[PDB]
């Protein structure tokens, strides 16, 4: 698995790949990695496959519950407490987590948590997570910058799950690009890895080591 | 008089109080007529409406593909009784793969009204109810009174008014025991009873409701233009 | 030590047409080296235009389908006699297994059916309860001789168009339910050939807007 | 069934009063009289036995004056049974809070507490209330000299002089008098029991019809000390008084 | 358990133990509560039956529940003390969750979900207790003030009072209070405050208490010698 | 989770023409000790069913216990006891499967391999296993533990198939089973001569025989063979 | 997380705290804040097991705050120290302990003196004029038994707390990523935002 | 004293007959259900004019496609809210679609009898639950403490009830638009209300399938009462 | 991993003419590293007083725990506790945790007020009383401290001379010992005076 998220000057991106395995069989190629908690937010899928699924859609189900009380928008910080709390409460348990929820609000600007199923809540900028994680963080860390336009923010992205799709074998299949304004989220397509490849070594003059 | 502040009082005479003003609740509900015959089981309820602009409350209620009951009194207390009985009907058929049984599903339901009537700070259930059913032993009607007695018979009704369906139903015993393999005639039979406890009022078409089950007939509410036929 | 899961073996294929659905499975049931039947049905109709069938561990999967159907009987209680649509089933579904999250039903289930457009549906659950809608499916024993083969011929993968040389894929034409039942029955006979827990009969559940067919097919018993 | 026997302890009538408090009150009003003087370099606690006996082993008594740790002492006014029972509980929270926090605990909070105690039985459970009227008497490092009274409401508030049970409307109009804000305790002393041997049902105001205690710092420099008065002591501050 | 149904209907359709706490509140000391352009103002009235007090020690009228809200009540002070302990809970539960301390309007409405549940709970009578809640929501400027009671009903008011002779300054505020344009600074709204309680107090002595809470977490108690001021100040004018 | 201690091995089963048979060996083991040879594990449910248990023998007896206390249950209120409303194979059989799944999952199991056999109301055949994981599964020929390794191949090849069936009398399936009993106890260590076998007929109704005994056993070439080799004396 | 420092100089204590968190391959963030402001003049470091840190962190600072609000007063770092000493005694025999390693540096306003507590995860209180948890004390306990002198200013504790972490960037195999350090005196809590 | 959950000798629950006095002394509510959509409406009855007005919540939403309007013991109805909220957000989870507006009145009835000697005695609130489902289109329902629960086209519960009623008996047809139901609510609110009517002492909602549920602005109402006074001027 | 010997530390006790000596070390250790050097072990209770080596947060828990059951013993006795019903409530205290102990090694010393008889005792961490006449050992240099006591010790000593029997019993068994050491306190005890001495030893 790989799956990324960053603020920028536009707001967020967030990059996942479509890959699942058993063992070393490829169960799936198809799997939407990117959670729709509501149209303003989105949460990333890493680790055991239900966990993330159940729970975060669950997450989506407090959320509503959250401003149907409170007549608002939940903030960043508050959904991604509440999904933390449940997890730390099954810690020992078994669990299997790494996600990324992901926001924009009036009061936090685009903000992006870490949620972990050892219980780990972290605030921050860019974050990797996945089997293929090492792999994204190369392409972001020497690309990224605050002043990227939506069009440049996506296509690093989008390349940095195809650099982790090429070398890690668990990543893989297709990328699901998302951004996120403060009026919502809007999805920006699915990308078969076995043409965009060939399609950024053509366009790009990258993966020279590829025959093609 | 002094012995009907709770349902664990007996009055001086041996009477229970409380279990009597339960029984008149369904006097004042609306008439429900119930009949069958060797392959088939029938209800028609004459539904009841708060205004013009209100809907017709909902008389009888499905517990299995071969078994529902009628109400009349407390809706709600139907509703905690037929709950029951789904539950009780569907306990048979996950763990012993076997149909509830319509006089078993009875004991059931006495003994759960029961309790109530024996225990301090409980109520008696304020409803009675007209069970039909199709087993291995062919149709069968039962009665439910709240006080815990159950009775199966061939036809009865409960309600306001019952009193002339029951009686019509009674001289009409040796004629409508024998309408076997025709359904729509033993509707008819039923809907011309229920028609002995109206007055001034008429069955419309959201007046009515009929149900009916039968040898290969699962349990099905007719209401709508689907009663249209026996108006 | 009592080891309270057991593989009963078997294979299970689902595939989702543009206004129909199939859902197949073989009729062995086996432990270890021996054979307990050679028609034991693994697919039911579970009612509302929906099929289902847990493969794994029987008792497990007997056990699930006695749930579901159980949760399709009080949805019509419930709910006014509502048709529970696929992916209101799938949903449930999902709970009921991660309802044992900790002690999970040792199955792979898939069900099948038509969405409210009037489409082909399948939906794919692991074990634990995460699920997926798609067009091709395949779980059990031979899932990974099976599938394979269903990329190659239903999706067209790696396929191209002759004279482009890599350029042009082969298009994506819609296949018709006499079409799809002859790639079930290859995908079972050629799973039987180099699976010993596949084999002895072919049950293929087909559903359409008119309703649930059966259609059965011998397979070899060896 | 068993609702008919149930007295309903915690209602309002329609003046909106709570009728076993105030009964319980009418209770403490025939209780002997306590008394609690603060002054700027201690405190007093002085209290009247209820008409006692020659026969009473005096010295090993304690009906009115009891300790609920180094810093902070009790005068009961009601049921003493009663009493007993809080006055335990009180030692108890005062330990949990010195084990938890290392720290002796806050006169205040322990009031507090023992006083949330006593509005439980009023609101819920339909048991009877407590019987009981308290003068805390304590010290801490933030406040310093403290008086403070609760009763069976679990209205709880602070005193610079007070008195409960018997006679209170006669004993608060005589300290309201006499007393002053730069008072020493010696002075207080004298007013305590001045006050009783006025507002005494019995003839004569004597040593074995009363309990005495002081908190004092004097004690050897930075720290307080408790006195609860022996018979003799009580005897020997009576003549030195000038009311035997 | 004690399960008694204390709390029931009558054949008028009235839950007399409900009304009967509000017959407690009635007797309680006066509290009011009023809301300038850019703060809000609780006054509260002491009676002067009790002297020889120690003002010290003695439990003061107006409760913080959070650094930004408060709370002051009229009706029985025990029962006041459970459902400040209560709030002031939930208060540090909510930032600990949502990362954000609680609106005005969410603490009243806590308060007042408490209070309603002991009107339908087994075994338990109904808080004898009326509270007037006032603060400022985090990083917002616009005053709140907000009113319970032991029914449950709650209200967001301009201007309100509670407790005993609370008709009298009630009908005071009613025609001095102008919605168009509110008390525009402390001094105005403090004075206002004290002007209403004046109505009904008796001595502008040790009687009246103030507390001003201003946006940002700025709460402060004023002292007998500042409120002095306001009395004197009231009635030289009032002298004409 | 405990372990089987006096355990019983094969319980062997096959449909025919007009109904079932079902059979089972007198011994209750105890290790490679043969403790006890009278214990009796096939166990009739009124007129129409034949439950056979194979497995831990404590566990048997309680299961015994709990299919008595289902017939005095069943008869409560019912004056259609003996008719209509009588237990049904495939009533009994789900109540047991309902029993052994629960039991597994409170990984607590009844150590037992069960075969229900009997004829329903209709004259239909009734032939369904359950275990001690809950497992089920139904077939014309059905056999636990050793049986299913050696008596299924000789019953299938009466009965291949559901159109075999019809085909099978009475005669020619008991001779089948009967022979599949001979195998069991040249070939399985923990088995005895002696057994019970029962049929449940829709015209002839239930047969149960006792106190069997394998017959025209071949032992006489055992005479010739000398030695493991090499040896001539 | 990894390494926690605390110095008590003349009239002040001052907190170090490394910025790493690194979930196993990689380290996912370089800015983390290891503390909690548990009143105006009390502060803790933490660090141990992930998410059982913050988690009874926060645990900790609610109930502070909530003493604070009732009494209306500020308990002293004494008083603070023996609550959460009680909670990790409570803890290491449940269920599940709470897996955390604190510090507490606080500003006594009554005595008018800085405090420093060193907590175990197992309920293990000591007052030190300095401190550490895990393997930070290894590498720095020999420099500050060396130069510590009680009457230190909050510079020269500045300066012994550079020559630590000096010593640790260098004989250390992690990464620790620098530290936020934070000083805790009679004006309450700041943080030194160049180090 | 005597039961709270006993029987009067006519075979009515005391408790909850006493419960339907309690509502009759709430404020007014009106619902009005058309093809186009349902209209709910409220009277918000300040007891003193320093009371911001604003503040009285006696319209709530329940889910997207759901709205509830309240009258009587108001308070009581909060925890009846907070478990339709949840029923209904709960069955989503369940099931990935909206939950029927019957269904959910269900949910909310099945808590009315839950007392005795549970809670200590039953609701004094009555609801109006008003919403759309693609079964059974636009819905409104009248949801008492008895556990009873009818469908309707038009209902008014609270004080002015009888008479807004009768009124409404008389004003309703089956091809009414949702502009001419909003008209409609407005005219017989004002008809029963003590005050005078205006966009600060009534409040105004309706639910359509595109927009689902939505309480209107104050500025929004004033305009249909201006427009209300010209039409019933222009003849 | 092993609890008692986590923190390490010692105690020893001793009894003399008309007279008691209770001494231990100061060191608080994590295993290998030295943590605090004035980690006191010995609390006393009115005049009994208790030593207490093993696991450090538990040695914190007993004494708050002591602390606080003396404390209402003599509310409600108005008198203090003596030592021989102390060690009984020691014992009783331990042994109510019997499959999930402290894990500790608590030793008891005191005279008793009324009679003025020497008084020591020790126990396991779950509550057996060992009463001695002579002496009693704890801790991670117990071996070690009962040979030094064994050959040391003789009965009836003054005061001023058990101080310097105890005092080298302890140092040289503290200094034998890797978990031990770190500075040491020695409490002598008369009927109505107690002095105590800090001794200076080897800092290693
Ligand atoms: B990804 O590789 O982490 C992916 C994310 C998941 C939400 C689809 N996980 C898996 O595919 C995991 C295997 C795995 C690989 C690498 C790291 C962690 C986990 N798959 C499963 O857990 C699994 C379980 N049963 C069936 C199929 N897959
Ligand atoms: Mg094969």
């Amino acid at each position: 698995t790989t799956t990324l998220a960053f603020r920028f000057q536009g707001g967020i991106i967030v990059a996942v790949d479509s890959r699942a395995t058993a063992g070393n069989w490829v169960a799936s190629q198809t799997v939407k990695k990117v959670i729709e908690i509501n149209p303003f937010l989105l949460g990333t899928m890493a680790g055991g496959t239900v966990d993330c699924q159940f729970w975060e859609t669950w997450l989506g189900s407090q959320c509503r519950l959250h401003e149907l009380r409170e007549k608002e928008r939940i903030s960043v910080a508050a959904a991604s407490k509440i999904l933390s709390n449940l997890v730390y409460q099954y810690k020992g348990a078994g669990l299997s987590m790494g996600t990324m929820i992901c926001g924009y609000t009036r009061k936090e600007g685009p903000t992006i948590y870490y949620v972990d199923s050892d219980g780990t809540r972290l605030k921050g900028d860019i974050f990797c997570v996945g089997s293929g994680q090492t792999f994204a963080y190369g392409v972001l860390d020497s690309n990224y910058k605050w002043d990227l336009s939506v069009e440049d923010a996506l296509y690093l992205g989008k390349r940095s799950i195809l650099a982790a799709a090429h070398r890690d074998a668990y990543s893989g299949g297709s990328v699901n690009l998302y951004h996120v304004t403060e009026d919502g989220w809007i999805y920006h397509g699915n990308h078969d890895v076995g043409e965009l490849f060939w399609k950024v070594k053509e366009e790009e003059g990258s993966f020279n080591n590829v025959i093609g | 008089n002094n012995y009907d502040g709770d349902t664990v009082t007996f009055s001086p005479t041996g009477r229970l109080f409380q279990v009597e003003y339960a029984l008149e609740a369904i006097k004042q509900g609306s008439v429900t007529v119930g009949l069958r015959s060797n392959t088939h089981a029938v209800l028609v309820a004459l539904k009841r409406n708060a205004d013009e602009l209100s809907s017709y409350q909902k008389k009888i209620i499905k517990c299995d593909e071969h078994m529902g009951l009628s109400l009349a009194g407390l809706a709600p207390d139907a509703r905690v009784l037929s709950n029951y009985l789904r539950q009780q009907c569907n306990y048979s058929s996950l763990v012993f793969n076997r149909k509830l049984a319509v006089e078993r599903a009875g004991h059931l339901l006495c003994d759960k009204a029961q309790k109530n009537t024996q225990s301090y700070g409980g109520r008696p259930y304020g409803v009675g109810l007209l069970i039909i059913g199709y087993d291995k032993s062919g149709a069968h009607l039962l009665e439910f009174q709240p006080s815990g007695n159950v009775t199966e018979l061939y036809g009865t009704a409960i309600g306001a008014r019952s009193q002339g369906a029951k009686t019509y139903l009674e001289r009409t015993l040796d004629t409508f025991i024998k309408i076997d393999g025709n359904p729509d005639e033993l509707i008819k039979a039923g809907v011309e009873a229920i028609s002995q406890s109206l007055r001034d009022e008429s069955l419309t078409v959201d007046n009515l409701s009929i149900a009916i089950v039968g040898k290969d007939t699962p349990f099905t509410i007719y209401d709508g233009e689907a009663v249209a036929k026996y108006i | 030590q009592f080891n309270p899961y057991g593989d009963n073996g078997g294979t299970i294929l689902g595939i989702a047409g543009e206004d129909f659905a199939v859902l197949a499975g073989d009729t062995r049931n086996i432990t270890d080296y021996s054979i307990n039947s050679r028609y034991e049905p693994k697919v039911f109709d579970c009612g509302d235009n929906i099929v289902m069938s847990a493969n794994g561990f029987a008792a497990d999967g007997d056990a699930l389908v006695k749930r579901f159907k159980n949760s399709v009987k009080w949805y019509h209680f419930d709910h006014n006699d509502k048709k529970l649509s696929i992916n209101s089933a799938a949903r449930n579904i999902q709970h009921l297994l991660y309802g044992k999250r900790f002690f999970p039903y040792y199955v792979h289930t898939i069900i099948a059916g038509l969405d409210e457009d009037g489409k082909g549906a399948v939906y794919s659950f692991d074990p634990v309860g995460s699920y997926e809608r798609e067009q091709c499916r395949a779980g059990g024993a031979a899932a990974s001789l099976i599938m394979p083969f269903l990329d190659n011929q239903v999706n067209f993968k790696n396929q191209y168009e002759p004279g482009t040389n890599g350029k042009v894929k082969k298009p994506l034409k819609y296949l018709s339910v006499e079409e799809v039942i002859k790639l079930v029955r290859d995908s079972f006979t050629s799973a039987t050939e180099r699976h010993i827990q596949v084999g002895d009969g072919l049950e293929i559940l087909i559903v359409t807007k008119d309703g649930v067919r059966k259609e059965f097919y011998e397979l070899k018993r060896d | 069934g068993s609702r008919r026997y149930d007295s309903r302890t915690t209602i309002f009538s329609p003046e909106g009063r709570l009728y076993q408090v105030e009964y319980a009150l009418e209770s403490i009003s025939h209780a002997g009289t306590a008394i609690g003087i603060m002054a700027s370099d201690g405190i007093v606690l002085a209290a009247e036995r209820k008409v006692t006996s020659t026969l009473l082993e005096q010295d090993t008594s304690t009906e009115k004056l009891y300790k609920l740790n180094d810093k902070i002492a009790v005068a009961v006014a009601g049921l003493t049974a009663d009493a007993e029972i809080l006055i335990n509980t009180a030692r108890i929270h005062a330990q949990n809070y010195l084990k938890t926090y290392n720290e002796d605990i806050p006169v205040e909070i322990l009031v507090r507490r023992l006083s949330d105690i006593k509005q439980g039985y009023t609101q819920h459970g339909g048991l009877r209330p407590f019987g009981v009227s308290f003068i805390y008497a304590g010290y801490d490092d933030r406040y310093g000299y403290q008086l403070y009274t609760s009763n069976p409401s679990g209205n709880y508030t602070g005193w610079k002089a007070i008195s409960v049970g018997a006679n209170t409307s006669a004993a608060q109009t005589l300290l309201q008098m006499d007393y002053k804000d730069d008072m020493k305790v010696d002075d207080a002393i004298e007013l305590a029991l001045k006050t009783l041997s006025k507002t005494t049902d019995s003839s004569a105001l004597t040593y074995d019809r009363l309990e005495f205690a002081t908190i004092r710092k004097g004690a050897n420099d930075g720290e307080v000390y408790q006195k609860i008065f022996k018979p003799q002591e009580i005897k020997d501050i009576l003549v030195k008084t000038g009311i035997t | 358990g004690y399960d008694r149904a204390l709390s029931i209907f009558s054949p008028d359709g009235h839950i007399f133990q409900v009304e009967y706490a509000l017959e407690a509140v009635k007797r309680g000391t006066c509290a009011v509560g009023v809301k300038g352009k850019n703060c809000v103002v609780l006054g509260c009235e002491r009676r002067s039956t009790l002297k020889l007090q120690d003002t010290r020690i003695t439990p003061s009228k107006v409760s913080k529940i959070d650094s930004h809200v408060v709370l002051s009540f009229s009706g029985l002070n025990a029962d006041s003390r459970i459902l400040i302990e209560k709030a002031r809970v939930e208060a540090q539960s909510h930032r600990l969750t949502l990362e954000d301390p609680v609106t005005v309007e969410y603490l009243t409405r806590y308060v007042a979900g408490v209070q309603q549940r002991y009107t339908q709970s087994g075994g338990v009578r109904p808080f004898g207790v009326s509270t007037l809640i006032a603060g400022f929501d985090p990083r917002d400027d616009e005053p709140k003030l907000y009113q319970t009671e032991p029914s449950g009903i709650y209200s967001s008011w301009s201007a309100q009072t509670i407790g005993r002779n609370s008709k009298t300054v009630r009908e005071f505020l009613e025609k001095n209070y102008d919605r168009k344009e509110p008390p525009a600074t402390v001094e105005e709204c403090v004075k206002l405050t004290v002007r209403s309680l004046l109505e009904v107090v008796q001595t502008g002595a040790k009687n009246i208490e103030i507390t001003v809470v201003k946006p940002d977490s700025d709460i402060v108690a004023l002292s007998s010698e500042e409120i002095n001021q306001y009395v004197t100040q009231i009635e030289q004018e009032k002298q004409e | 989770t405990q372990q089987p201690i006096v355990t019983g091995t094969s319980v062997i089963s096959m449909k025919y023409d007009n109904g079932v048979i079902i059979a089972a060996d007198n011994l209750g083991s105890y290790g490679s000790l043969l403790r006890f040879n009278g214990v009796e594990r096939l166990i009739p449910v009124g007129d129409n069913t034949v439950v056979g248990i194979s497995g831990d023998i404590s566990d048997m007896q309680h299961i015994e216990r709990l299919l008595k206390d289902l017939v005095t249950e069943n008869a409560y209120d019912n004056p259609l006891a003996d008719a209509e409303e009588a237990l049904e194979p495939s009533y009994i059989f789900e109540y047991l499967a309902t029993v052994m799944y629960q039991r597994r999952s409170k990984m607590n199991p009844l150590w037992n391999a069960i075969i229900v056999a009997g004829v329903q109301s209709n004259g239909d055949q009734f032939l369904r296993y359950v275990n001690l994981l809950g497992v089920t599964y139904s077939s014309p020929t059905l056999a636990t533990g050793f049986g299913a390794h050696m008596a299924n191949p000789l019953l299938r090849k009466v009965v291949d198939r559901e159109s075999d069936i019809p085909k099978t009398t009475v005669q020619v399936a008991e001779e089948a089973i009967v022979n599949a009993m001979r195998v069991l106890y040249y070939r399985d260590a923990r088995s005895s001569r002696n057994f019970s076998l029962a049929i449940i007929d829709k015209n002839t109704g239930l047969t149960f025989k006792k106190n069997l005994q394998v017959e025209n056993m071949k032992w006489d070439f055992a005479k010739d063979i000398k030695g493991y080799g090499t040896q001539k004396i | 997380m990894d390494i926690i420092l605390g110095i008590r100089v003349q009239d002040s204590v001052i907190l170090a705290s490394s910025k790493a968190v690194t979930r196993g391959i990689s380290v996912l963030k370089d800015s983390d804040d290891k503390t909690r402001q548990l009143s105006p003049h009390t502060l803790m470091s933490f660090a141990g097991e992930a998410g059982d840190t913050v988690q009874f962190a926060e645990y900790i600072q609610a109930n502070i705050q909530l003493y604070s609000i009732r009494e209306d007063y500020e308990l002293s770092p004494q008083a603070v120290s023996s609550f959460v000493r009680q909670e990790l005694a409570k803890s290491i025999r449940s269920r599940r302990p709470y897996q955390v390693n604190v510090l507490i540096g606080g500003y006594d306003k009554k005595k008018n003196k800085p405090e420093l507590y060193q907590i175990d995860y197992l309920g293990t209180k000591v007052e030190l004029p300095y401190g550490a948890h895990g393997y930070s004390g290894f590498y720095t306990f020999s420099l500050l038994d060396h130069h510590y002198r009680p009457d230190m200013t909050t510079e020269e504790g500045l300066d012994l707390l550079k020559l630590c972490v000096q010593e640790l960037e260098k004989r250390m195999p992690m990464d620790f990523k620098g530290v936020i350090v934070k000083i805790v005196d009679k004006d309450g809590i700041r943080q030194v935002d160049d180090f | 004293d005597r039961g709270v959950s006993t029987f009067s000798p006519e075979g009515r629950l005391f408790q909850v007959e006493y419960s339907l006095e309690a509502i009759k002394l709430g404020s007014t509510a009106i619902g009005i259900a058309t093809k186009e959509g349902v209209v709910l409406g409220v009277e918000k009855r300040a007891t003193s004019p320093l009371l911001e007005s604003d503040s009285i919540e006696k319209i709530v939403e329940i889910d997207r496609h759901i709205g509830c309007a309240m009258s009587g013991l108001t308070a009581d109805a909060r925890s009846m809210i907070e478990h339709a909220r949840t029923a209904a957000v709960t069955h989503n989870l369940y099931y990935d679609e909206d939950i029927n507006v019957e269904s959910l009145t269900q949910s909310v009835c099945d808590l009315a009898l839950r007392f005795g000697e549970l809670m200590s005695r039953p609701f004094g609130v009555a609801l109006l639950i008003a919403g759309h489902d693609a079964d059974d289109g636009y819905q409104l329902f009248h949801a008492e403490p008895s556990g009873t629960f009818y469908r309707y086209n038009a209902k008014a519960i609270g004080s002015g009830s009888e008479g807004a009623q009768a009124e409404l008996l008389n004003e309703w047809h089956s091809s009414l638009t949702l502009k001419e139901a909003e008209l409609l609510v407005l005219k017989i609110l004002k008809q029963v209300m003590e005050e005078k009517l205006d966009e600060n002492n009534a409040q105004l909602s309706c639910i359509t399938k595109q927009d689902g549920f939505k309480i209107y602005d104050n500025e929004k109402t004033a305009e249909l009462i201006k427009e209300l006074k010209e039409k019933e001027a222009a003849e | 991993s092993d609890p008692s010997s986590i923190n390490g530390g010692i105690v020893v006790a001793m009894t003399g003419k008309d007279c008691v000596a209770i001494a231990c070390d100061l060191r608080l250790g994590s295993q290998s590293l030295g943590v605090s050097n004035k980690f006191e072990k010995i609390f006393h209770y009115g005049h009994v007083f208790l030593g207490i080596t093993g696991l450090a947060t538990d040695v914190t828990t007993l004494n708050e725990m002591f602390r606080y059951k003396t404390n209402l013993y003599k509310l409600k006795e108005e008198r203090a506790i003596e030592p021989e019903t102390f060690t009984q409530l020691v014992s009783s205290s331990l042994y109510e945790r019997r499959f999930g102990p402290y894990f500790v090694g608590p030793v008891v010393a005191g005279i008793n007020s009324k009679s003025g008889k020497p008084f020591i005792a020790g126990f396991d961490l779950i509550g057996c009383i060992d009463e001695a006449k002579d002496f009693i050992v704890s801790g991670t240099a117990s071996d070690q401290l009962f040979g030094m006591c064994e050959s040391l010790y003789e009965p009836n000593l003054e005061p001023e001379d058990l101080f310097e029997t105890i005092s080298q019993a302890l140092l040289n068994a503290a200094d034998r010992d890797a978990l031990s050491g770190w500075g040491a306190v020695v409490y002598i005890i008369k009927k109505d005076e107690v002095v105590k001495r800090y001794l200076k030893m080897r800092q290693d």
